[PDB]
């Protein structure tokens, strides 16, 4: 929904979405951590830019894959509001339209990289959850 | 003396997973001898019939999966392994979320037309709502053909500056009409405003 912060969450594995202090990214699955609380805005229509509530960093790759969070909102923290038919979202790069870079899950709490996905994955689909057991 | 075995994706122990999809909890372990096992969704005894289409089970691989899921099967779903010696168990959370993927709902009766006289002023209002997350915006029609633009949303201007327009010292300039813009993927629209001007 519009209104909250709410949080990501990725089948794969599970994992919410969450942005540490030292800019770098990955999921893991107790939701007390202070950093999975997103809320998103829109420059416009298609895209979305992601920020942690608390420290304050959107989300930023670069071609690195390297999945970081820059302080800047800059060209790098661009990604696109996808809802496929199965009714989970997803989210890939702006610095493209190239080559299918997407937002991703491995199995084990560490994402990355954007080369590596595509041909799949179930590594991508994400959900916006509320804060609460609601 | 039940032991649970290879903790395979018990550290998934959510699933949030759309409407009508499926959802496979496992729950493997085991001990010396077969444990009868059973279930629990926050509470006794749940068996079947509790859903329509049923359940079905495996006392095999021991575990459950089902399948086609709806929002009132939300909840804590406990594995419980047992045998004379002691018994093991595991909970599971699944969170059926429903998505709309339409574009923007918009409110009925809005922005509602308003009056006031010039050098005094009155707003307009929207409302978001509310899934595929929208990009904001009204325009009007002046200019001899189209319409020209409020100011932007994600334009570093957030939760406050909303459109809710402000008019400052309301002249006859403003005068026309006033419409409301917000799109995701699917597409786009809304109602819209005149301005009832002295």
């Amino acid at each position: 929904n519009y209104k909250k912060p709410k949080l990501l969450y990725c089948s794969n594995g599970g994992h919410f979405l969450r942005i540490l202090p030292d800019g770098t990214v990955d999921g893991t699955r107790d939701r007390s951590d202070q950093h999975i609380q997103l809320q998103l805005s829109a420059e416009s229509v298609g895209e979305v830019y992601i920020k942690s509530t608390e420290t304050g960093q959107y989300l930023a790759m670069d071609t690195d894959g390297l999945l970081y969070g820059s302080q800047t909102p800059n060209e790098e923290c661009l990604f696109l509001e996808r809802l496929e038919e199965n009714h989970y979202n997803t989210y890939i790069s702006k610095k493209h339209a190239e080559k299918n870079w997407f937002v991703g899950l491995k199995k084990n709490g560490s994402c990355k990289r954007g080369p590596r996905t595509h041909y799949g994955q179930k590594a991508i689909l994400f959900l916006p959850l509320p804060v609460s057991s609601d | 003396a039940p032991y649970w075995t290879n903790t395979e994706k018990m550290e998934k122990r959510l699933h949030a997973v759309p409407a009508a999809n499926t959802v496979k909890f496992r729950c493997p372990a085991g001990g010396n001898p077969m444990p009868t096992m059973r279930w629990l969704k926050n509470g006794k005894e749940f068996k079947q019939e509790h859903r329509i289409g049923g359940y079905k089970v495996r006392n095999q691989h021991w575990s459950l999966i089902m399948e086609s899921v709806v929002p009132s099967d939300k909840g804590n779903y406990t594995c419980v392994v047992e045998n004379e010696y002691g018994s093991i168990n595991h909970t599971y959370h699944l969170d059926v979320v429903e998505r709309s993927p339409h574009r923007p709902i918009l409110q009925a009766g809005l922005p509602a037309n308003a009056s006031t006289v010039v050098g005094g002023d009155v707003e307009f209002v929207c409302k978001v709502y509310s899934d595929a997350q929208p990009h904001i915006q009204w325009i009007k029609h002046v200019e001899k053909p189209y319409l020209k633009v409020l100011k932007a949303a994600g334009v570093n201007t957030t939760d406050k500056e909303i459109e809710v327009l402000y008019i400052r010292n309301v002249t006859f300039e403003d005068a026309g009409e006033y419409t409301c813009l917000a799109g995701n993927s699917i597409g786009i629209s809304f109602h819209s405003a005149w301005l009832t001007v002295l």
